């Protein structure tokens, strides 16, 4: 049991002492991929019937 | 001893660390992004043969082919083109709960209620497919595997532990301990060298693959997670569980994102996944349903009615092209 | 119509038909899930029917094939794969009756109210098996049953005991469409493998009357 | 009159044109009402629609116009093709019964015998003895001067032929389900006569199930006799004893339509009660 709680407390730490950046970076750089991408998305702008394998 | 209170100290520490990183939340930053509007997707293949429950299903890399596994001791793939029948597998046990598809295209793998990960080889030099590689060690029910490369696959089972097999000799090189509850899904990241994991501890937490331990912990849910799978970006995933709702969680803010819930959604997710760009974040239920949600606005954006039974298994085009989603009523479909 | 593509047509159709002969065959047995304590008797009756996942053992008893389940050695939780089992014919129950005093019985009595509420199983029939009879006779003779359960009150034998705890198990059942068949496991007889074959056949019959509306 | 009479004769064959054709789609949509048991039922459902389309708008005409105004070589094949279409039904009706009789009483055979092949064949034999019904007084079984007022289109009141085409298209059946669905009945009640709230309550559903096993025996039979045996006495009766038995016209028409209203009456007895085929209407509609 007390080996238990020590490798908690050991992993706990590890997971504490990590280097976090700020939500607003994080969030800018998800919408800036979703942004950048968005021409080569057939699901989001739907593909000319001519271009598309399923149907021709 | 004094470990319990030490290890509440620091569960506190992390606690008010995530709070100072926290600035502004994703909805306040995506505001001004136009709606991305109403989705009207339409069955354009449907896929019959199967004879009993389809519990899981994975595209080839070549977004031509795919693979199902259903509970007829059957393992059946496709070509999603022209609906041709290509391979028949039979399973030695008809309980099957997950399959994987090879990235190169010449095995396939499967594992369920046995605690087995058995692995064919598809293209032999006699046209047979016959099992190649039993990986046998876990302890409970085999919930997902996936194949790192040619030589190399990744496990999760009910024994609350993930593995790292080697393919070649047969023996797990490593483990993956920590997970207090069944492990229940499993996403690879797009370079191999991390992947994410979701348990029934209501927790999701980071692997590394070369040196086994666990990077970070993230608990948002209030029930058991059944669905994981990382942004196309790699610095981010999307978890379903059965609290009826979805959520988004970041690498490096170390904290959930955004949250996907309606109220009048009161069933569990069974599966989710993205699109090519990750506009789109499309999830199965047990309504019979598929939703698509804006990923940037929590707002639905369609919805893929058309099964008659539970909705247990979805999946994506490498390519993006199309999305194939499975069910319990034996019946495969192809959208576009 | 290219000769490739027709090939691919051909090749397709052969798979199809493989498929469709071995369905037939897969719906003409009779599936049963076998489920009870890890020790609770289960041995003894797997053995009658055959004289680390999930065990399965299939026998032909009088031109029918059965199908038999055993998930004894799945140590997991229970709702993550009972979903699996919806469409057994039947569940078979083994109590061992000698555990009131080793309680084991008040497990097996949790036990079996789950599986008898689950909204998979709320019409599936349970064929309840109530292992070491004679066992159980030579316990109640010394230490009352009074013990396991406050509520008893009446002479302490073989015969009233017995059927103290059947009724106890029987009384969880709050469903019609389902029926409990208890049997005290006669020892060493084939007359168990009868009690099952008895059932299914009951449980077949009422099947096809409730399809014409005579049930 | 003429206006009243043709408007209700044609909300009859509305209605039973309709009923009759659900029922088969519904069957080739859905993937749940695809078994042997529904294969009888579907096929019950398009003899009673060749009833309803081919037959009962034709025998509306003759009704108003009071005349056959369409020559003597169609009336005999309009009298050919109403024996065979009726005579198929009340077949289709037995081999329901006789399925029905071998699912309760033989649970060995419904599991592992119980193929479509048998739905098949028993289908075959309904319009088999239809046509042997129907074919004799083609090729002969015709009394010469049968065919002669050119304003009236009847059957052949042969003595021979009247007894033949009775017994073998309705006594027969009747006396075949009685027995069989008697045996059903006795089956059913010994399967159902086989904590004292508890023990009370599981007294009164056997009681309710020993009063919904007589509600449907007796549905299936009252509407079955009710409909085609007043018909039936009457056409065995009137060859035989000729003169001093003037039918009267409204009551003959009566018991014709009331035969008739029994291809009506089908669907709403075997396919719209039961449970399923209710939820696969609700899925579609
Ligand atoms: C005095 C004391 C006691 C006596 C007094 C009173 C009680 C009894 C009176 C006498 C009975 C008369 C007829 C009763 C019918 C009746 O109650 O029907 C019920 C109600 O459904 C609807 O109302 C819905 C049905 C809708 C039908 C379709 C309507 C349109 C038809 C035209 C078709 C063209 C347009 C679509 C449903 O059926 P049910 O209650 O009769 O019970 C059974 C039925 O008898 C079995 O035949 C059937 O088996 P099947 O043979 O496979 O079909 C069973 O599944 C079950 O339904
Ligand atoms: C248009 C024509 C064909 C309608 C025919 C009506 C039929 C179906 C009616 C007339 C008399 C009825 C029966 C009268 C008496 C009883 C007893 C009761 O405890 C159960 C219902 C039962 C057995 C009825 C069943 C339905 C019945 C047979
Ligand atoms: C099955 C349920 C809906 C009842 C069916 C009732 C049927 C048999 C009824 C409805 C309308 C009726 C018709 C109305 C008008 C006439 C004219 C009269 O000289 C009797 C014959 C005839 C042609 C009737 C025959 C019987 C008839 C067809
Ligand atoms: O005779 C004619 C002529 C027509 C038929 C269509 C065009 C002209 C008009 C018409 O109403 N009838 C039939 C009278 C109604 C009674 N039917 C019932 C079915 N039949 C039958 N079935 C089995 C055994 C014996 N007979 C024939 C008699």
């Amino acid at each position: 049991s007390i080996a238990q709680a020590r490798k908690l407390v050991e992993q706990l730490k590890m997971e504490a002492n990590i280097d976090r950046i700020k939500v607003s970076k994080a969030a800018a750089d998800l919408m800036a991929y979703c942004e950048a991408h968005a021409k080569e998305d057939p699901l989001l702008t739907p593909v000319p019937a001519s271009e598309n394998p399923f149907r021709e | 001893d004094q470990l319990r209170q030490e290890a509440e100290q620091l569960k506190n520490q992390i606690r008010d660390a995530r709070k100072a990183c926290a600035d502004a939340t994703l909805s306040q930053i995506t505001n001004n992004i136009d709606p991305v509007g109403r989705i009207q997707m339409r069955t354009r293949r449907t896929l019959r043969g199967h004879l009993a429950k389809i519990y899981a299903m994975h595209w080839g890399t070549d977004s031509r082919l795919l693979v199902s596994a259903s509970q007829d001791g059957k393992l059946i793939i496709w070509d999603s083109y022209t609906t041709n029948k290509v391979h028949a597998i039979p399973l030695r046990s008809s309980w099957v709960m997950t399959c994987a598809y090879a990235p190169s295209g010449n095995y396939v793998a499967c594992g369920g209620l046995d605690n087995i990960c058995s692995i064919y080889n598809l293209k032999t030099r006699e046209g047979n497919v016959r099992v190649s590689r039993e990986l046998a060690g876990h302890t409970g029910y085999l919930s997902c595997c996936r194949f790192l490369d040619d030589n190399q696959i990744v496990t999760s089972s009910g024994d609350t532990t993930c593995a790292l097999w080697d393919i070649e000799t047969g023996q797990q090189t490593t483990t993956f301990t920590g997970h207090t509850g069944d492990v229940m899904s499993l996403s690879l990241a797009p370079d191999t060298r991390l992947f994410v994991s979701g348990a029934c501890d209501a927790s999701a937490k980071l692997w590394d693959v070369r040196e086994g331990m666990c990077r970070q912990t993230f608990t948002g849910h209030e029930s058991d997670i059944n669905a994981i799978c990382f942004f196309p970006n790699g610095n981010a995933f999307a978890t379903g569980s059965d609290d009826a709702t979805c959520r988004l969680f970041d690498l490096r803010a170390d904290q959930e994102l955004m949250t996907y819930s309606h109220d009048n959604i009161i069933c569990g997710i069974t599966s989710v996944s993205f699109s090519k760009s990750g506009r789109l974040l499309l999830a199965g239920y047990d309504d019979f349903n598929c939703n698509v949600w804006d990923a940037l606005k929590a707002d639905r954006a369609g919805v893929l009615a058309g099964h008659d039974n539970r909705v247990s298994c979805l999946g994506v085009t490498d390519d993006g092209m199309a999305v194939a989603t499975g069910s319990w009523d034996s019946f495969l479909k192809i959208w576009n | 119509l290219s000769a490739e593509e027709r090939a691919a047509l051909e090749r397709s159709k052969a798979i199809e038909k493989n498929l469709k002969e071995d369905g037939i065959s897969a719906a003409k047995d009779v599936k049963l899930l076998l489920l009870g304590a890890g020790e609770s008797g289960k041995s003894t009756i797997v053995k009658q029917m055959k004289i680390t996942g999930i065990v399965e053992t299939h026998f032909t008893f009088k031109n029918l094939h059965f199908r038999l389940f055993d998930v004894g050695g799945q140590r997991s939780e229970r709702k993550k794969w009972i979903h699996c089992f919806e469409d057994v014919t039947a569940i078979i129950f083994c109590v061992a009756l000698s555990g009131y005093d080793q309680n084991r019985m008040h497990e097996s009595l949790m036990l079996f109210d789950s599986i008898c509420n689950n909204k998979f199983f709320i019409d599936t029939s349970i064929i309840l098996f109530l292992n070491k009879k004679d066992l159980f006779g030579e316990k109640i003779k010394k230490s009352p049953l009074t013990i396991c359960f406050p509520e008893y009150t009446g002479p302490n034998t073989y015969e009233d005991a017995a059927a103290y705890i059947q009724a106890q198990f029987e009384s969880k059942n709050r469903s019609p469409n389902k029926e409990i068949y208890c049997h005290m496991t006669c020892a060493t007889d084939t007359n168990n493998i009868q009690v099952v074959f008895d059932a299914v056949t009951d449980i077949i019959i009422a099947n096809n009357l409730r399809g014409c509306g005579l049930y | 009159y003429q206006v009243i009479t043709s408007l209700l004769l044609g909300t009859l064959i509305f209605c039973a044109v309709l009923g009759n054709a659900c029922v088969v789609a519904a069957i080739a949509l859905e993937r749940s009402l695809q078994n042997v048991a529904n294969y009888l039922i579907g096929s019950l459902a398009v003899t009673d629609l060749m009833v309803s389309v081919l037959v009962l708008p034709m025998a509306a005409l003759y009704q108003v116009l009071n005349k056959w105004t369409l020559g003597q070589v169609t009336c005999d094949l309009f009298i050919a093709l109403d024996v065979l279409c009726c005579t198929s039904s009340i077949w289709h009706l037995c081999a329901i019964a006789l399925d029905r009789y071998w699912a309760i009483t033989d649970p060995i055979d419904y599991v592992n015998k119980r193929t479509p092949r048998r739905a098949a064949a028993l289908i075959s034999l309904t319009w088999l003895i239809g046509f042997l019904i129907s074919i004799p007084p083609m090729l002969g079984w015709r009394t010469p001067e049968d065919r002669s007022d050119p304003d009236a289109c009847t059957i052949s009141k042969d003595h021979g032929y009247t007894i033949y085409s009775t017994f073998g298209a309705f006594y027969i059946p009747l006396l075949l389900m009685l027995v069989l669905y008697g045996r059903i009945f006795r089956a059913a009640r010994f399967r159902i006569r086989k904590n004292e709230r508890n023990a009370e309550a599981k007294r009164k559903m056997a009681l309710a199930r020993e009063r919904k096993t007589v509600k449907t025996l007796g549905i299936i039979m009252g509407t079955f006799i009710l409909c085609w045996l007043p018909f039936f006495i009457v056409a065995l009766v009137l060859p035989f004893c000729e003169s001093s038995c003037h039918m009267p016209t409204l009551l003959g028409a009566i018991i014709n339509w009331l035969g008739y209203s029994n291809s009506l009456l089908n669907p709403v007895i075997y396919a719209y009660f039961n449970k399923d085929f209710q939820n696969a209407f609700k899925k579609i509609i």
